[PDB]
RNA sequence: AGAACCUUACCUGGUCUUGACAUCCACGGAAGUUUUCAGAGAUGAGAAUGUGCCUUCGGGAACCGUGAGACAGGUGCUGCAUGGCUGUCGUCAGCUCGUGUUGUGAAAUGUUGGGUUAAGUCCCGCAACGAGCGCAACCCUUAUCCUUUGUUGCCAGCGGUCCGGCCGGGAACUCAAAGGAGACUGCCAGUGAUAAACUGGAGGAAGGUGGGGAUGACGUCAAGUCAUCAUGGCCCUUACGACCAGGGCUACACACGUGCUACAAUGGCGCAUACAAAGAGAAGCGACCUCGCGAGAGCAAGCGGACCUCAUAAAGUGCGUCGUAGUCCGGAUUGGAGUCUGCAACUCGACUCCAUGAAGUCGGAAUCGCUAGUAAUCGUGGAUCAGAAUGCCACGGUGAAUACGU
């Protein structure tokens, strides 16, 4: 098979805001190239936050927050070096973080 | 438990007084608040004068002290002795 | 509030930069166990008073936001009141109410 | 209060020998919520019960449940300037747990080397009526037979029924004084 | 319709995979044996009783591969394990052993640790006077 | 006084967030303090346009700033001028360089802050408050809307108690996660000490503005989406 | 939510007043770095690197030293002076708006009855009529179950072959996150005033809106915060500010509250033996590495966490052993060595381990949560986090009595 020359993969917190990103980055990646594969999900993670719900005492009531954070990874085959051209052309999010760094 | 887990200590603070007050055999307290810091060769026949959060206790060194810390032998705390509690009011 | 957790916040980066840099393996290279039968000289080990306030001990922060004391988060920068504040308001990314 | 009657979970035969008996058992028998260890205890009991008589090795078991029951339980319900004491009837769920639960209540502290010589030793004892709950089961009905002079708030209830458009009666029924 | 036959015995948050096949009566489980496994333990009764309940221990070959779980679960998850797969030797065959019992996944689900409580619902024990 | 703050548990579903960038866990804290200190330096220089909300973002080496306006020329001001000077000086409060778009204008006579803000003014200016609450909430459900609650604080009259009243009519629900639902507390002052307007306002039960996406994996993006199926 | 200093309210000792943090001016120094020495260190002098920035080329900003004010600062007081926000009862099961009629009106009535529910839920209905809030809903999460993706995920079968996805190769397969599917008192039967609804019947993981959560009307309670933070009235601002060191909450005499772990044998002991989930890791952890008595250690490629690590998951499983004697349970104390984060580990820090070894035999008054993945009990991870977890927070193992009656 092919080799993998740079990874892409994208990070958000947003549950549908991820999905949505990464299929434009997809369609994106077999549009301008010719070895693509579909978004392999990756296990979410999860952190928990315990705060007080008054201002001051009031032990018993407490708040509870959940953040997501929703790793995509597509995984291209060979990515073309008019993917790579594109992705850096076209930035400009904050709801997705694209790392382009691999592992 | 505890220990000084593997580095060598002097202490850089104890380091001046005693070196000027070596070469006198003796002088007047050193005036210390360092009291974290442990006792060493170098200060053996000196005496140190030991903040322990309200005043300076002087601690004479000797041979048989360089064992120990400065705060040690310099209290902090106050032991209530328990034959009985104070009841009343006063007039 | 106190102004002085705010002074202490700016006074630790130029003195852990100051300090620290040149010392930063030192602990371990001239004390610890990779001085086994070189160094542990106590005249190249009385330097770690410099870095005393500069100390990874001293990285206790407080909040950024209103330098209020106490109960501290170092992932918002804030406290549990002033967490659970920005958050009614929509402020911190990501955040929502937990259920499961 | 509570609007209507609810039931409740149903504990299920167990996988070594299909007897709701035993299932109810191991139940009464978790320590700790460690049911799979209250299983080997029950199943190594009943095989040392098998040596004592290889007729059935349920046998002295089922008995046992049997003889050490109690069908009755003593509740308190006020009279004025007096609480007194009525009996009242328990339903066989409870009838059989009571049971079981004060067999293994004395098998625990009866000091042989293994809960299940023990347990196998104590189903010895009360199933030939001999043993520590026969006492237990007396004590229980000594009360339900003393204690049948009194009723539940027993001056006012007696008109209550008679004038709410209830029966003559005592009415065992919500909205009934009882 | 498959070459061998596959349940999947979710039980418990414990996952049995589970292939059986026509054979001799033999099995394997998580790579070893029945004796290495479950040695001298209830748990082997366990995954034997569907087998023998609908007549078939000496005659079915298997292979399990289990994660997850508590070990006397593991055997319980298998229970469902061979039941999953087993559909079609009959067409009545999943319907009688969901009446047995024994396909029945413990429709019981966690609650979560909540928020000002000590444990799911345990609201703090205080006496405060 | 009971209850959770309503907009602080719809934030996760079918409502954005106030704020929305990605730091990854270490340079959260930083990125959260300079939004913070955007948000409140900011607000202050626009202080003679008219604004109901602020968002706030933070892309790779830049800052983008959406605003929320009474109509769509206030904030733009004079040959883009005055627009130029905003993004200047976030410029110079930020940790990057600035970017700045306004939005699309939409309800600016029913919202929640722009209604807060003139009940508050009264009471800045002593007036007796006789039909002020009632006068508040008939306009507001004259000019639009389905249903209004309005809450008033601050000692009125001036006096030596905490003295409130509140006026709610139609239909305002409280514990809702889907549609937006605008409130807005205002803090304000007068001569005695702080007064403050609390404003529900209710559009709507269904808002669109953010759902789940249309599709499954599979149909979306790519027709040709099939592997190998081994052949390492 | 992590108290040796700092932090951290306090106290003591040191030190200066526009200020240890910003803006502004007058005068000297670039700030930054490297470095000797005095002083506890704060702080200062001096050496050595650098001359950036702007400039009638004076001088200054940045930042520091020095000095005033305007001002920064203030855990500075008042919570019958407040703003913002939330707790209690309580998921109480109620609360109210518009409007008519009856009363002279305060006020009733409706919000109460019959029938039914988790519910002021809903059928009938009286001078009460119409409607809204809470409750109801959207909502996530999970379960089976269909479905697609196919690696940092997988391997019924087949090949090379020790039968390891390492590779020819496979999608059957969990499996991850997402489209979602299923369950509606809807069908059918009985009951129930026609009725909501409860129960049965059938398939299925499951029938009572599937399990779980989100989720609390308005408000007395003068609840509670002026210490997140707003803020008037209102005080010092050579201070009711702040740096540096040392001490302190966790003191100790006991009582009182809570949780852990125990008092047993359901267990401990020895030797052998098993499968996790979920997440965290740029002050951080970390392969390989060599050192180490297990743990650990220092070094370092490295990491972005389905890759590598924390992590050796524990209770539980196998055999023999033990009987209420503080033991065969419980292991605190304490002596000593090997290891750690830091000027510093004595009182107030961590980890491993050797020897001996007390309290406690399930606690009178007292005292609470709980309806089922619940209570119980065991371990694990995490927020905080130099180094401290019995707490808190989430996760997974094993997992109960009964709910008649008011």
């Amino acid at each position: 098979m092919q080799n993998q020359r740079i990874r892409i993969r994208l990070k958000a917190f947003d549950h549908r805001l991820i999905d949505q990103a990464t299929a434009e980055i997809v369609e994106t990646a077999k549009r301008t190239g010719a070895q693509v594969r579909g978004p392999i999900p990756l296990p979410t993670r999860k952190e928990r936050f315990t705060v007080l719900i008054s201002p001051h005492v009031n032990k018993d009531a407490r708040d509870q927050y959940e953040i997501r954070t929703h790793l995509r990874l597509v995984d291209i085959v060979e990515p073309t070096e008019k993917t790579v051209d594109a992705l850096m052309r076209l930035d400009l999010a904050a709801g997705v973080d694209v790392q382009i760094s691999l592992g | 438990p505890r220990s000084l887990k593997k580095g060598p200590f002097i202490d850089l603070h104890l380091l001046k007084k005693v070196e000027k007050a070596v070469e006198s055999g003796d002088k007047k307290p050193l005036r210390t608040w360092s009291r974290r810091s442990t006792i060493f060769p170098n200060m053996i026949g000196l005496t140190i004068a030991v903040h322990n959060g309200r005043q300076h206790v002087p601690v004479f060194v000797t041979d048989e002290m360089v064992g120990h810390k400065l705060g040690e032998f310099a209290p902090t705390r106050t032991y209530r002795g328990h034959a009985a509690d104070k009841k009343a009011k006063k007039k | 509030a106190k102004q002085s957790m705010k002074a202490r916040e700016v006074k630790r980066v130029a003195l852990a930069d100051k300090y620290f840099a040149k010392r930063a393996e030192l602990k371990a290279i001239i004390s610890d166990v990779n001085a086994s039968d070189e160094d542990r000289w106590n005249a190249v080990l009385k330097l770690q008073t410099l870095p005393r306030d500069s100390s990874p001990s001293r990285q206790r922060n407080r909040c950024r936001q209103t330098g209020r004391p106490h109960g501290f988060l170092r992932k918002f920068g804030l406290s549990r009141i002033k967490v659970r504040e920005a958050a009614m308001r929509g402020e911190i990314p990501g955040l929502k109410k937990a259920s499961w | 209060p509570r609007r209507r009657v609810i039931g409740q979970r149903k504990i299920l035969p167990d996988p070594k020998f299909g007897s709701e008996l035993l299932a109810k058992f191991v139940n009464i028998l978790m320590v700790d919520g460690k049911k799979s260890t209250a299983e080997s205890i029950v199943y190594s009991a009943l095989e040392t019960l098998a040596q004592r008589s290889g007729k059935s090795e349920l046998e002295a078991f089922e008995v046992a449940l049997e003889n050490v029951r109690p069908t009755v339980e003593v509740k308190s319900r006020r009279v004025g300037g007096s609480t007194y004491q009525v009996p009242v009837e328990v339903r066989p769920v409870r009838r059989n747990a009571l049971a079981m639960r004060w067999i293994v209540e004395a098998a625990r502290k009866r000091g042989d080397k293994s809960m299940a010589l023990r347990l196998a030793n104590e189903l010895s004892d009360a199933a030939e009526n001999k043993g520590t709950a026969v006492k237990k089961r007396e004590d229980v009905h000594r009360m339900a037979e003393a204690n049948k002079a009194f009723a539940h708030y027993r001056w006012l209830s007696l008109r209550s029924f008679s004038h709410q458009a209830g029966a003559s009666s005592k009415q065992p029924a919500l909205g009934y004084l009882n | 319709a498959e070459n061998q036959y596959y349940g999947t015995g979710r039980r418990k948050s414990s996952a049995a995979r589970v292939f059986i096949k026509p054979g001799n009566g033999k099995i394997v489980i998580n790579q070893r044996s029945l004796e290495q496994y479950f040695g001298r333990e209830t748990a082997r009764m366990v995954v034997r009783q569907p087998l023998e309940l609908v007549d078939m221990v000496e005659k079915l070959d298997l292979y399990i591969t289990v994660k997850g779980g508590g070990i006397s679960g593991q055997a319980g998850a298998i229970r469902h394990g061979i039941t999953r797969a087993l559909m079609e030797y009959d067409e009545s065959l999943r319907s009688e052993l969901r009446k047995a019992g024994f396909v029945t996944r413990d429709a019981r689900q966690v609650e979560r640790k909540k928020v000002g409580l000590r444990k799911a619902r345990r609201r703090p024990q205080f006496s405060k006077r | 006084g009971q209850k959770v703050h309503p907009n602080g548990i719809r934030l996760g579903i079918v409502k954005p967030w106030n704020s929305t960038w990605f730091a990854n866990t270490k340079e959260f804290a930083d990125n959260l303090d300079s939004d913070f200190k955007v948000r409140q330096y900011l607000t202050k220089e626009l202080a003679k346009a008219s604004v109901s909300r602020i968002v706030i973002e933070r892309p790779a080496k830049s800052i983008r700033v959406t605003i929320h306006t009474a109509r769509p020329g206030i904030v733009i001001g004079k040959k883009g001028e005055d627009v130029e000077k905003l993004r200047k000086v976030v410029a110079d409060i930020a940790g990057v360089p600035a970017q700045i778009n306004i939005a699309e204008v939409r309800k600016p006579e029913l919202d929640a802050k722009l209604v807060a803000d003139s009940i508050t003014s009264q009471l800045e200016r002593r007036v007796m408050f006789r039909r002020a609450m009632k006068r508040a909430v008939q306009n507001a459900m004259r000019l639009g809307a389905k249903g209004i609650k309005v809450e008033v604080s601050g000692r009125l009259g001036g006096a030596e108690i905490a003295r409130t009243e509140w006026y709610r009519e139609g239909r305002v629900p409280l514990h809702t996660l889907r549609a937006d639902i605008d409130y807005n507390t205002s803090e304000a002052h007068t001569t005695y000490g702080v007064i403050g307007v609390k404003v529900w306002i209710f559009k709507g039960e269904i808002l669109g503005g953010m759902a789940a996406v249309e599709q499954p994996e599979k149909p979306a993006a790519q027709p040709k989406k099939q592997q190998r199926k081994g052949r390492k």
